[PDB]
């Protein structure tokens, strides 16, 4: 290859040297080669570089050759090398400049990956941030639960789909001893199981217990529920109600 | 004769007894063999875990110098041992085995007595590095092959015949199994026709069995003695010990155990089909 780049510059058609050094993806030859041949191809083979030193674990350059192949016209070009300048600044620990990148990108993949990335230097906050920005509020609620900051774990729950990050947060005020909003993390957490215990034990509602176990079929506590409450001479009927 | 033949620790034994330690490549009714100590085996069997030795009396373990530990079965005789990495299982021919840890000072049951025949004779037992994962129901050899999840506490059951995992190389039955001495995930099976043919695997728990690498036995030899990085080990037809690059690990042999691991982590993602993480793993060679 470095008689065939020797013969190509002395050719009639030199840019084919760099079409060859492009094809053995040599990005910093193919660099060094279209400042003369190609200039306009500066750009795209810049960024193609970075993205090699981005796979290579070489961010340092990836940085600056995502910064230096930027275009004025190709805009799916400069919202991709956008989203590397915001990668790497992040992975910089230029964490301010990386989210303030972030912020201004039209793209949610953009913001799902820097979720990751954040988690990667644990940023819990910047990840919820980032994560609640485009649609990923399960995440959010995650690194939150993560940072213990259920205020916010709270608000992202009617849009929160996991059940899991319910049955921790449920888990958190039963800690807590509110019984309430438990109960509604459990029952979004598909967890009766918990629900018919909290109305044995916390608001000590049996009529609601049973409710609940003619509506969800309720099993673990439906013997328990007319166990503790059986403590009456007509009480067989409560322990009847529960369908025995 | 039967011609017991083991591998462990880069050591490759065979009854003759030619023993090869294929680490320093020196070459000199059933044996074990390891670095530093070769045992020839009352036990039905025994092995030597650096000066330990695993005596298998009646319904129990012990180990004394060359009585230290003792270990009591409430379940059969047990008859299979296989020790690697730091845990050993010690399994019955009544569907049943236990595993013990190794990584203290004494063996400490791991897992719980377990029955196989509750999950699902045994033909033979095998165990992983990391020990999590724990087999050929059965005086012939059934083509089922069943893995204990000892720390999920189940079983999962792959029949030959069908190709299907049952969560509690369709005309061949296994008959001999061993594991890779790194990776707990990697794990080998013998098959021969109802020939022979070898069938390495990959246990992922987020996405379950896949098939590694299926290739028919080299006629050299004759039975599957197991692999070690980056070789499958076999007992070659009458240097005894035939040693084949694995498929995927074709010119890293001489590579550094970073590479060899990231190499070792493109099979597994090819496997699972993470063609992204293979790739990754890949970058730096």
């Amino acid at each position: 290859y470095n008689l065939a780049q020797d013969l190509y510059l002395a050719s009639s058609c030199p840019i084919a040297a760099l079409e060859m050094r492009r094809d053995l993806q040599h990005w910093d030859s193919a660099l060094q080669l279209a400042k003369h041949l190609a200039p306009d191809q500066i750009p795209f083979i810049s960024k193609e570089y970075a993205i090699q030193l981005e796979f290579a674990g070489d961010y340092v350059n990836a940085l600056a050759h995502y910064e230096k192949g930027i275009t004025g016209d190709n805009k799916e070009h400069d919202e991709a090398c956008l989203a590397g300048v915001a990668q790497m600044s992040i992975r910089m620990g230029d964490i301010r400049r990386g989210v303030n990148q972030a912020l201004k990108h039209p793209s949610r993949v953009l913001k799902r990956d820097c979720g990751a990335i954040l988690e990667n230097m644990k940023q819990f906050s910047e990840a919820a941030q980032l994560y609640e920005k485009g649609l990923y509020y399960d995440k959010a609620a995650s690194v939150y639960i993560r940072s213990k900051n259920w205020a916010k774990v709270g608000d992202l729950l009617p849009h929160v789909s996991s059940p899991k990050i319910h049955l921790q947060y449920a888990k958190a005020k039963e800690a807590d001893g509110r019984y309430k909003e438990a109960v509604v993390a459990y029952e979004n957490a598909k967890q009766w199981q918990s629900v018919i215990r909290i109305y044995l034990d916390h608001l000590n509602n049996p009529e609601k217990a049973v409710n609940i176990v003619r509506e969800t079929q309720s099993l673990d506590g439906a013997k328990m529920v007319a166990r503790f409450f059986l403590q009456l001479g007509d009480y067989g009927s409560a322990i009847q109600f529960l369908v025995m | 004769r039967a011609m017991s033949s083991h591998f462990h620790q880069q050591v490759a034994a065979m009854q003759v007894l030619n023993v090869c330690f294929l680490s320093t490549g020196v070459a000199h009714s059933g044996v074990f063999a390891t670095k530093d100590a070769v045992a020839v085996w009352e036990t039905p069997v025994l092995a030597m875990h650096e000066e330990n030795v695993y005596t298998v009396e009646s319904n129990r373990v012990q180990v004394r110098t060359w009585v230290k530990q003792l270990l009591l079965f409430s379940e059969g005789n047990p008859c299979f041992l296989d020790i690697c990495g730091n845990f050993l299982v010690v399994g019955t021919d009544l569907a049943h085995f236990k595993s013990f840890d190794l990584s203290r000072r004494e063996a400490k049951a791991h897992c719980s007595c377990r029955s196989l025949a509750e999950l699902v004779g045994i033909a033979s037992l095998r165990c992983s590095s990391s020990g999590s994962t724990i087999i050929l129901p059965s005086n012939s050899p059934d083509s089922k092959i069943c893995f204990y999840d000892v720390e999920m506490d189940t079983v999962t059951v792959f029949d030959f015949k069908t190709g299907q995992i049952d969560r509690r190389l369709k005309n061949y039955v296994p008959v001999n199994h061993f594991w890779d001495q790194s990776e707990p995930r990697l794990f080998v099976c013998e098959a021969v026709q109802e020939d022979v043919l070898i069938l390495s695997f990959f246990i992922s728990e987020e996405h379950g069995f896949l098939l590694h690498e299926s290739f028919p036995r080299p006629a050299t030899s004759h039975s599957l003695l197991g692999m070690e990085v980056p070789y499958y080990y076999f007992t070659r037809k009458p240097q005894m010990v035939s040693r084949r690059p694995l498929r995927d690990f074709v010119g890293l042999e001489d590579c550094d155990k970073a590479t060899r691991d990231a190499m070792l982590h493109f099979s597994f993602f090819v496997t699972i089909g993470d063609m992204d993480e293979a790739f990754k793993s890949i970058k730096l060679i």
